[PDB]
């Protein structure tokens, strides 16, 4: 397909892969009593590597010659659940992060002691401040329009040139 | 007059200095302007003398804080019995100590680290440990899971006693600094009552409950069967039956005839060949002599009744025609400073553990320790390392001591007055030591190394060529050998099977045999000596010239620890002495490194393997310590590229966390190299433009972003350091270990 | 008790809790919902 | 191949920006602004103003050396 | 193998000297007025943007190239 | 007039006699023990003391260790191999810290520290930035 | 420029230089330097007070 | 022998000079601040380059400067 590459649902190496560790897993179980903790620990594993082996067979997933899935990020959206929406997923988690986080910092900026803010969090106005992070690129557009997101240079100090 | 002086309600209990971070300190207590008032409250925590001026109110913090380690200690000592009680594999491992590998960790399964879990043995999966905890536990009788559960019950109440205990006596009654100058009354109370009656009862639990209890189960016995401990106590015919002078009851003991107990406190020395470790009646009787000893020692010193000493007199009176005044002031120095104390218990304290590590190797005293291989290497190796620590530390606070604690008055003509006024001699012959020894010591291995690499092996220094026997250690080992029927005559068999005698076998495995001594011997004791000579010559310049040198004459006023004095007069980076302590810590490193590598790849190569029935010995590594061990090659390729065959390999088997740590032990001391190499000047200049990224989007913290101070990047560099290197030796031995056990 | 919170409140303390929350919730994802190597289910 | 290339990606940047802070703070910084009139090589500035070892220009070749290596490697 | 690894150390070698004598010309060589707002005083100008999005770039790639390479093994 | 002093290795050496010497006195009012800078500690006279080191930054640590004493008669002077003194301190009769009329500035520069000039506008003149 | 004034740094060197402090008091003896100008924040040394000359300053409103 | 030179934002505070190990630094009479008084450094001969008299200086940027160059005995601080 992609890169010379073949789905893992039709892989002959992916399946090898999990008969050899379904396998090595059922030989050591093998050695203890069907109703031992470590023969049911073990059996529970198996299942697990079985539930695991199938998920990536039934996806979109592609496969390389050692039998191994690849992931594929070049922008295509056939592909798109294995880079492009957990990137999703991350901007927006850390974009909220980073927004709450700014914006406590420049509350507490006029506060009667800023530095002790830092190292004592106000709770209350953090837990407020960090309940407002899901809208977090609008508000980001909004201070961006309205000119709070970027200062001026001659207000900031730089060293001589 | 010794007596106790106590102030009441010295101390508020509430929780307002907890919302005042730093307030120990006036500097820091006035609140951070930028990120180093942060770490400089971590450094200046448990600087009680910088804190206070007040030696009474130094010493309540440490008596109170002591507390609080104690508690630390018991919480810690109480989970391991708690996890030898609930996640362990103790009752199966009990029936058969062979085949059975001691665990006592458990992992939930999550993202796959249940394999992890090992298949160790007795229908239990787990963590193969090595501390040593079954062995302990089975030589003090215990036999089940509920004992260990009570262990663990007593080890909670005790942690709880202690932190109340810090608490009260900080807070509700603190004694005055006269309760705690009684160095008389401490040294009575400490050898008499410590270790004196800890001695006298520990034998008590050995000929009580241990002993019979070992007797049993070493004759086959089953732990289900075996009588619950208090019925040995109950039953004097239990006892009768196993050691027959107990029939004749404690009258031998108050009548002097001592000899009839000779079946339960012998002299056997060797080892007990079912269990590979020490008789258990030796050690009875070792604990009761070491008792009488201490008790004996314990009333050496007066407090209240006339009789006994006044160290001030003793010290005092020993003094020569070539000290001066000698010994006086000692007394004054060791009542009046805590860092004068510190630095001689930590020296003796990790000197203690250095020995305790080559003794417990050399005569294992728990049963199935010998041939339970990592656990031997694993506490062989902590306790060196321990030990390391802990020398360094007390030379670091020697140097605290001349820096803070030293006075000219009182020092006028005393010893310490004359080492001070020799300093230049020493540290210049020590010096030359330190040439001369690494010089021949390491020239041995490099001439070895070229002679091997021109084709000219009967050019080397080694057994087969030009020798280097150490004559000395191998008429020590004849004398020792010859010792138990001529020097030791009531001793039955060797102090030590290292110094001679037969092989000790249990299980297929030797636990000990004879230890032989040749050239690479020779070459690796030399090169021991040679890393202590430097370690030492670092600590000791670094206390001789704490207060001044001819470099810069007013150290002291720079104080303990302080980067530099500027790059004038050529430049005096790390001239103070805890930069000397800086620089030791990696030499001991190095020092130890050498020491544990010369122990695992002596005893894997000499000692340790198996036997057959017949007696041919089959040893780990086929005795190739003698020929490989002397070039550098033979360390490179048949001791580290050949035993961490198994550290690298064990992906996907229970050792893959060795493999993992392996890795980010190598990554965590190649990142201190980081902090080693550079200098805040260049971090502090791309901190700016960091600085200058947030400001233009309209933020930056008040508490200003500052590098690390120059010794903070000193200790940081060094701690990660440390971690990384000994992280991977960690990983490398326990995975070898568990290999080869 | 208001010192004590306020000790609580401390940035240490707080990133202590704060960061055994977020571990503790990616573990349990992970209990629940293991093996994802990408949004597949 | 991705990783490693990404790896010695990060090897060209980081040597670069070290190569490129010193080569643009040689001239002076707000820690000292007058470096230029104390050469291109120079040990520090002392111990004053919480700390300046490493601070020349030649320091940040001297760093940059390290990272050099370790890309090539 | 040889003549690869040669001549890619020799090239570290080169471009570590490239910038060594770039900050050695900003110190001893430069004269603010002569380059009065052309594109080498302009570069000195943005010196914090430069070294701030390079660093930002190396961050950036090391967090993620041995996160990957982390979770692999 | 030397102090009670047993001796050390830490004293003068080869220079103290071909190259230059150093010399400290002072008066004090009682015996009492102070730390040689050298290493070790002596006593002082009641009356003037007498003391020679191998630098002059000994010599004023030394100073400032007296000082603690209540001690500021201290004089310290040079000594040459042909037996010239030096008068070093304080030059002139008043310590250094204290203004005193009749000193002249030395290497004052009339401006702030930013205002030096450019090192590529004096090249091959022989000058530095700081000098001109 | 007067007491409680709040002013712009125009001195390069200086570790203020483009920031905010304010004006606690001007000297009127003819000395180089006369305003005093103390800020928020403290330089690497430690200090948040420096002196300045008229035109090393900028009013702000 | 150093280089030290004094820069006229000097506020006449005397902490360098009661900072310096070696008496290079005096303080001497001048009308260019409200001290009255201005640092000066006749005897650089002594100067070991320590700039422990940088570290006390309180005005920012320093208005006492030490430029380390030529290497001599005194300036390199050896007993020998
Ligand atoms: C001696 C030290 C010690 C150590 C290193 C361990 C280690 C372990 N124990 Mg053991 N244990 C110990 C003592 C110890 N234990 C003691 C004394 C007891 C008796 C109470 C036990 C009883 C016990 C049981 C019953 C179990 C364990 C288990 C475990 C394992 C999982 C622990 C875990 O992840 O919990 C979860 C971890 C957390 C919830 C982390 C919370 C951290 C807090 C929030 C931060 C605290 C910081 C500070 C104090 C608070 C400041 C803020 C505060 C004021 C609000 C781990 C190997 C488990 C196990 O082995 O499973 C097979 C298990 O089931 N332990
Ligand atoms: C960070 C510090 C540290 C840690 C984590 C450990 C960890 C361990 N030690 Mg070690 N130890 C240390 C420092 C440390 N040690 C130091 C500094 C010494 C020198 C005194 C020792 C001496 C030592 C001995 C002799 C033994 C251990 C043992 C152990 C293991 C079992 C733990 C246990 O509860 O045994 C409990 C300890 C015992 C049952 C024996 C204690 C016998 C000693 C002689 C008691 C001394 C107490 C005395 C009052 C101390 C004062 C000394 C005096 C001169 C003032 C465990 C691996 C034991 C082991 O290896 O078991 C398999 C073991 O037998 N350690
Ligand atoms: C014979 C009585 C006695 C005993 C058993 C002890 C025991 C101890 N004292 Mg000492 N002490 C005594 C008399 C005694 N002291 C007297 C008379 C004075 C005044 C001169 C002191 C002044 C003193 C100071 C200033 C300090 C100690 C400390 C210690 C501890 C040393 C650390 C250690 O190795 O513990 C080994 C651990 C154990 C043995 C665990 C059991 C602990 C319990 C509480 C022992 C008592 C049980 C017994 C049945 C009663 C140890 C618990 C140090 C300490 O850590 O204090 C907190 C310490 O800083 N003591
Ligand atoms: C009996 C043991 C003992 C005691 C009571 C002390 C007590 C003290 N030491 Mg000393 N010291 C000791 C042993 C001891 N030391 C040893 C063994 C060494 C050699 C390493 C030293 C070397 C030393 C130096 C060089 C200095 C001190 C200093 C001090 C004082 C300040 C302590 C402080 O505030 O640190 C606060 C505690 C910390 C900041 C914790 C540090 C954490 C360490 C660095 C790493 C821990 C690693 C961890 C175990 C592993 C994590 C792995 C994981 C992350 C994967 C205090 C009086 C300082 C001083 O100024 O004295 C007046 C000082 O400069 N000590
Ligand atoms: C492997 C790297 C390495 C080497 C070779 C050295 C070597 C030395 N260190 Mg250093 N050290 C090191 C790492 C190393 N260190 C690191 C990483 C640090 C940072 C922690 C330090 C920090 C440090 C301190 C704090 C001190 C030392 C000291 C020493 C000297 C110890 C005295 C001695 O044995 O001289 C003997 C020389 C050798 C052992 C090297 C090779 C000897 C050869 C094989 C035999 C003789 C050959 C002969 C000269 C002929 C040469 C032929 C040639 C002309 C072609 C020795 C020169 C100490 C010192 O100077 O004490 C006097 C000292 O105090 N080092
Ligand atoms: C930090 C975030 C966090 C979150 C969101 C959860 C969420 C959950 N936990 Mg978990 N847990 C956590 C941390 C967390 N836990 C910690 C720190 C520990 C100590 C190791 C545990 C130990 C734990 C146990 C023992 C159990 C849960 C269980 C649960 C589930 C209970 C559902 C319910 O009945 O309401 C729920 C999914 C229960 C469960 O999953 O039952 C099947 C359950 O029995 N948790
Ligand atoms: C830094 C690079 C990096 C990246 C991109 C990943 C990514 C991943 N790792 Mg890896 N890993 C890393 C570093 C990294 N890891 C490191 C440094 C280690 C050593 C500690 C590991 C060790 C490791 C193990 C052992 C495992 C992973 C697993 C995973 C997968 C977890 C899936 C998941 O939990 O989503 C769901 C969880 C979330 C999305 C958390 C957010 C939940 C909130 C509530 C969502 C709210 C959104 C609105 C994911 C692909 C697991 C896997 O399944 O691999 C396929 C797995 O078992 N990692
Ligand atoms: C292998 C060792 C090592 C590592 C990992 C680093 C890493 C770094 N160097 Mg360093 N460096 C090193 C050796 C190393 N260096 C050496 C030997 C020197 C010569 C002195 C230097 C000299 C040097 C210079 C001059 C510069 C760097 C810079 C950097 C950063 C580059 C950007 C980056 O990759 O960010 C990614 C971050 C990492 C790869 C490190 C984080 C590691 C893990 C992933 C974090 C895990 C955190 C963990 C969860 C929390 C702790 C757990 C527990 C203790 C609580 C990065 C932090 C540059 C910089 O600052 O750029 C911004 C820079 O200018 N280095
Ligand atoms: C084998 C162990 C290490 C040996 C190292 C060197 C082997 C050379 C032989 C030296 C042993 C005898 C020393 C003199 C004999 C001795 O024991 O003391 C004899 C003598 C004691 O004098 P007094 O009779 O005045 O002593 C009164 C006492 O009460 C002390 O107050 O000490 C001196 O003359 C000065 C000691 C410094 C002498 C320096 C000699 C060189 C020392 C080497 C470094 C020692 C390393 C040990 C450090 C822990
Ligand atoms: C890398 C390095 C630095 C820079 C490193 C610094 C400033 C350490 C940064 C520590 C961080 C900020 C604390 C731990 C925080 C985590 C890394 C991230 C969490 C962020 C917030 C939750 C606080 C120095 O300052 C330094 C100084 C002297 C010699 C060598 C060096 C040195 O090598
Ligand atoms: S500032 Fe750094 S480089 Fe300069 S003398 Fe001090 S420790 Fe050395
Ligand atoms: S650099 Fe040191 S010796 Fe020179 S003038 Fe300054 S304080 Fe004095
Ligand atoms: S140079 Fe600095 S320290 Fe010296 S008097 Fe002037 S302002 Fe004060």
């Amino acid at each position: 397909e992609i890169g010379g590459l073949t789905k893992c649902s039709e892989s002959a190496a992916f399946t090898k892969r999990l008969n050899a560790s379904v396998k090595k897993l059922e030989q050591r179980a093998s050695q203890y009593e069907a109703d031992s903790p470590p023969a049911l620990a073990l059996k529970q594993q198996v299942e697990r590597t079985q539930a695991r082996f199938d998920k990536y067979s039934r996806s979109e997933l592609l496969c390389g010659a050692d039998g191994l899935p690849h992931l594929v990020a070049d922008g295509r959206w056939s592909h798109a659940a294995e880079f492009i929406l957990p990137g999703f997923g991350f901007i927006y988690i850390s974009g909220w992060i980073g927004w709450v986080g700014r914006k406590y910092l420049r509350a507490v900026s006029t506060s009667a002691n800023p530095s002790e803010s830092e190292i004592i969090i106000n709770v209350p106005l953090a837990l407020k401040i960090m309940t407002t992070g899901y809208i977090w690129p609008i508000s980001a557009w909004q201070e961006l329009i309205s000119n709070d997101l970027v200062a001026v240079s001659e207000e900031i100090t730089v060293s001589p040139r | 007059n010794v007596q106790v002086f106590v102030e009441k309600d010295a101390v508020e209990t509430s929780f307002a200095k907890w919302a005042q971070p730093g307030h120990f300190s006036r500097t820091l207590a006035k609140g951070p302007k930028t990120t180093t008032w942060i770490w400089n409250l971590h450094a200046d925590a448990h600087d009680f003398d910088s804190q206070t001026s007040s030696l009474e109110e130094v010493s309540r913090k440490i008596f109170s804080a002591h507390f609080g380690q104690l508690a630390i200690i018991f919480l810690w000592i109480s989970g391991m019995h708690f996890h030898g009680a609930y996640f362990s594999n103790y009752s199966a491992w009990l029936t058969d100590p062979i085949s059975i590998k001691q665990s006592s960790q458990v992992v939930w399964p999550i993202v796959g680290q249940e394999i992890l879990n090992a298949d160790v043995g007795g229908n239990f999966q787990g963590i193969q440990t090595t501390s040593g905890w079954f062995q302990m536990w089975r030589a003090e009788g215990i036999t089940s899971e509920v004992e260990l559960y009570w262990t663990a019950i007593g080890g909670l109440a005790m942690s709880a006693i202690m932190l109340f205990a810090g608490w009260f006596h900080y807070h509700k009654a603190a004694p005055k600094l006269e309760w705690f100058q009684n160095a008389e009354s401490m040294m009575n109370h400490h050898l008499a009552g410590l270790l004196g009656l800890g001695c006298l009862s520990w034998s008590g639990h050995q000929i009580h409950i241990a002993l019979p209890i070992n007797k049993l189960l070493d004759a086959g016995v089953s732990p289900q069967e075996i009588p619950l401990p208090h019925e040995f106590l109950i039953n004097r015919d239990l006892m009768a039956q196993l050691y027959p002078s107990f029939s004749k009851g404690l009258a031998p003991f108050f009548g002097g005839n001592w000899g009839e107990y000779s079946d339960f406190l012998t002299f056997k020395g060797g080892l007990n060949p079912v269990t590979g470790g020490l008789w258990l009646s030796d050690i009875a009787h070792h604990h009761l002599a070491l008792s009488v000893l201490f008790i004996i020692a314990g009333h050496m010193y007066r407090t209240n009744w006339g009789i006994g000493h006044n160290m001030k007199e003793i010290l005092e009176a020993h003094k020569g025609p070539f000290t001066g005044e000698g010994h006086k002031g000692l007394y004054e120095i060791l009542t009046t400073s805590w860092h004068a104390q510190l630095a001689i218990n930590l020296a003796m304290m990790g000197s203690l553990s250095i020995i305790v590590a080559h003794h417990m190797y050399a005569m294992p005293p728990y049963p199935y320790l010998a041939t339970d291989y990592a656990t031997q290497l694993s506490l062989f190796t902590h306790h060196m390392w321990i030990g390391g620590f802990c020398v360094v530390g007390g030379a670091a606070h020697g140097a605290i001591f001349m820096v803070r604690d030293y006075t000219p008055a009182n020092n006028y003509n005393n010893l310490l007055d004359r080492v001070l006024r020799h300093r230049d001699a020493i540290i210049s012959h020590l010096n030359w030591v330190c040439i001369f020894l690494g010089c021949h010591a390491f020239g041995f291995y490099i001439h070895n190394d070229t002679m091997r690499a021109l084709g000219r092996p009967q050019d080397m220094f080694s057994d087969k060529a030009i020798q280097l026997q150490p004559i000395f250690a191998q008429w020590i080992q004849n004398i020792h050998l010859l010792a138990p029927g001529t020097t030791a005559p009531n001793a039955l068999a060797t102090t030590s099977y290292a110094f001679g005698g037969d092989v000790i076998e249990v299980g297929g495995k030797i636990a000990m045999m004879p230890i032989k001594l040749g050239t690479a011997d020779f070459m690796v004791h030399h090169i021991h000596a040679f890393t202590i000579h430097v370690t030492v010559l670092i600590l000791l310049k670094g206390v001789l010239y704490a207060r001044s040198s001819k470099l810069i004459p007013d150290k002291a006023n720079l104080g303990f620890r302080f980067p530099c004095d500027g790059p004038g007069r050529g430049g005096t980076c790390q001239s103070s002495s805890w930069d000397h302590v800086f620089l030791g810590l990696f030499w001991m490193y190095n020092s130890i490194s050498v020491v544990i590598f010369h122990f695992s790849w002596k005893m894997q190569s000499d000692v340790w393997g198996t036997i057959t029935p017949d007696g041919a010995i089959s040893h780990i590594t086929g005795g190739n310590f003698a020929q490989s061990s002397i070039t550098i090659n033979g360390w490179l390729r048949d001791f580290l590229w050949s035993q961490a065959s198994q550290v690298i390999q064990s992906y996907g088997s229970a050792s893959s966390a060795y493999g993992l740590i392996f890795l980010g032990a190598h990554f965590i001391w190649a990142f201190s190299l980081m902090f080693l190499f550079s200098g805040r000047g260049y971090w502090q200049e791309l901190i700016e433009s960091i600085v200058w990224a947030h400001n233009k989007l309209n933020f930056a913290p008040t508490i200003q972003p500052r590098a690390l101070s120059i010794t903070q990047g000193r200790a940081v560099g060094l701690a990660h350091y440390l971690l990384g290197g000994i992280g991977t030796t960690w990983a490398f031995f326990l995975a070898r270990a568990i290999s080869i056990t | 008790m208001n010192d004590f919170q306020k000790y609580l409140s401390t940035a240490p303390v707080l990133l202590t809790l704060w960061m055994t929350f977020t571990a503790g919730f990616i573990i349990e994802v992970n209990r629940f919902f293991p093996d994802m190597l990408g949004l597949y289910f | 191949d991705f990783l490693v290339h990404h790896a010695i990606a990060l090897g060209l940047h980081v040597t670069a920006l070290i190569l490129v802070k010193g080569a643009l703070d040689a001239r002076g910084s707000k820690l000292m602004p007058d470096k230029k009139d104390f050469g291109y090589s120079f040990p520090c500035d002392g111990p004053g103003r919480g700390g300046t070892c490493d601070i020349s220009a030649w320091d940040a070749f001297y760093l940059a050396m390290f990272w050099m290596l370790n890309t090539i490697g | 193998a040889a003549l690869y690894t040669h001549h890619q150390y020799i090239a570290g070698f080169l471009m570590v000297g490239a910038f060594a004598h770039g900050a050695i010309f900003f110190v001893r060589d430069y004269d603010p007025e002569l380059n009065k707002n052309n594109v080498l005083a302009r570069m000195l100008e943005h010196k914090e943007a430069i070294i701030s999005h390079l660093s930002w770039a190396s961050l950036f790639l090391g967090f993620h190239t041995l996160g990957l390479y982390i979770h692999n093994d | 007039p030397f102090p009670t002093f047993g001796g050390s290795t830490g004293g003068w050496l080869r220079a103290a006699e071909v190259e230059e010497k150093y010399a400290i006195t002072w008066t004090s009012t009682k015996e009492q023990i102070f730390e040689m800078p050298t290493g070790g500690a002596a006593i002082m006279r009641n009356g003037e003391n007498l003391l020679y080191l191998a630098r002059k930054e000994q010599c004023l640590a030394l100073s400032t260790q007296l000082r603690t004493f209540k001690i500021n008669d201290y004089k310290i002077y040079r000594i040459f191999p042909s037996g010239e003194v030096q008068y070093l301190h304080p030059k002139d009769g008043v310590f250094p810290e204290k203004v005193n009329p009749g000193r002249t500035s030395v290497n004052s520069r009339g401006f702030s520290i930013g205002k030096n000039p450019n090192p590529a506008s004096i090249k091959f003149s022989g000058i530095t930035t700081y000098e001109s | 420029i007067d007491r409680n004034s709040k002013v712009r740094i125009l001195r390069k060197e200086s570790y203020w230089f483009n920031q905010i402090g304010t004006v606690a008091t001007v000297d009127q003896s003819g000395i180089r330097y006369p305003a005093v100008v103390r800020f928020e924040s403290v330089n690497y040394a430690g200090t948040n007070t420096n002196n300045f000359a008229l035109d090393e300053l900028v009013e702000v409103k | 022998s150093h280089t030290v030179k004094i820069y006229d934002t000097c506020i006449g505070c005397t902490q360098c000079v009661r900072a310096c190990p070696t008496d290079v630094l005096e303080m001497v009479p001048w009308d260019g601040c409200k001290s009255g008084q201005i640092a000066s450094s006749p005897r650089v001969e002594d100067c070991v380059g320590c700039k422990r008299c940088e570290t006390a200086c309180p005005t920012d940027f320093l208005s006492v400067r030490v430029y380390l160059g030529a290497e001599t005995t005194r300036s390199l601080g050896l007993a020998y």
